[PDB]
């Protein structure tokens, strides 16, 4: 997979990770994930920080310095039914669960 | 430590995802409102539930309670919940609540309601805490 | 380098990247960079998002899903003397230039 | 597009890094204040420089200018600048500027001063724009 930094699909099934013992609902969700290369140069359509730009140029002159990394730059939350520490089944929000966008950092 | 994800006290509540299926759904026989109402009992809050579809810190408080009132709108929770309709609260983030304009109305205090939930592996109703909003803060 | 996610040194010399034609001062700065593994589990001392935690567990059961990435989680700015578009040599601040901390995303 | 880093209008200004060295430093002969003062001339602002060491949008403005005044403190710029001392401004982010408390004083408008800079590859003085603050906004 040599494409550029973009979001890829990914459904997480809690029972496949051993979380169905504390997560009552849902059975899993679409978390997605980022992947792809952060190349020189970083095109217009790439969300990047000044440092990522700086680091990318360094990688072009010195391969010993790694390229910027393709990580989530925008996330969203989800609610979850689960059992808390007090043994009560509560329904709360969980931030930074679903990858909404990808960028170079 | 980082055994699992960390929750959040942010409200309101993101709609819980559910792929329905007459199997993950109650089956009428186990829907007798007479027996359901009894299983919930004292937890039933008619003001927020419906069987069928309808020092200076004080100054901040009195202020916010005046310009940041909680707004309630009945919300349908689906078939896997009982009662099915719950009045949910939200803050009025329309016009700025401070002067000079800059801050807006944000939730500041929640309240846990108890309602029935239909869960399967075999299947049955169980009680859960559903958080709602009771105070809005004028913050930024 | 199989150590865990931590900050590494890195001085950027503008003349080595061809930026000394528009950057009057300084001649370069310490930008640092993040590197290291984001392992299962993510220790207490690791700044991580709910998704990074979720994604890490997925990698433990399915190697086809990559581990979270070690990227800057805290950055700082620097001022720079440079020539602008209007041909005036200006002095302004540049955000997200120096890596201050590293984390798993 | 992403050819190079993008600057920022945030003030005040982060101290510029410099490794000194009698070579990256002027050499007295090229320090004649008489000739220096002439090279700057009209750009010399005595109010901010020293040779030696010493609709509703209106309401937001009038308010901020009252509770968010600009505070000035003489700042030493080193030997590679002339004049060497520049009065820099900053906002009073101590007590909250709004009610209910929440917002604080943040810069809202800058002003560019022109001063001399000693640069080498061979070496000489050149004029540069040094931004300072002239208004603070009560924002959050």
């Amino acid at each position: 997979l040599k494409s550029s930094c973009k979001r890829h699909p990914l459904y997480v099934d809690f029972s496949d990770v051993g979380w169905n013992d504390w997560i009552v609902a849902p059975p899993g969700y679409h978390a997605f994930y980022c992947h792809g290369e952060c190349p020189f140069p970083l095109a217009d359509h790439l969300n990047s920080t000044n440092h990522a730009i700086v680091q990318t140029l360094v990688n072009s002159v010195n391969s010993k310095i790694p390229k910027a990394c393709c990580v989530p730059t925008e996330l969203s939350a989800i609610s979850m039914l689960y059992l808390d520490e007090n043994e009560k089944v509560v329904l709360k929000n969980y931030q930074d669960m679903v990858v909404e966008g990808c960028g170079c950092r | 430590l980082h055994i699992r994800p960390a929750p959040s006290d942010n409200l309101p509540l993101v709609d819980l995802i559910e792929h329905p299926d007459p199997i993950f759904d109650p089956k009428e026989k186990d829907l007798n409102e007479t027996l359901l109402r009894s299983l919930l009992g004292g937890h039933y809050d008619p003001g927020f539930m419906a069987t069928s579809p309808p020092r200076r810190k004080l100054q901040m408080w009195l202020w916010s309670q005046t310009f940041c009132p909680v707004l309630y709108a009945w919300n349908d929770l689906g078939s896997r919940f009982w009662p099915r309709y719950v009045k949910v609260g939200s803050c009025f983030s329309k016009r700025s609540c401070s002067v000079p304009e800059g801050m807006v109305c944000k939730p500041s205090k929640s309240v846990h309601l108890t309602v029935l939930r239909w869960r399967c592996q075999r299947c049955g109703w169980i009680p859960i805490q559903y958080p709602i909003i009771s105070e809005c803060k004028c913050s930024c």
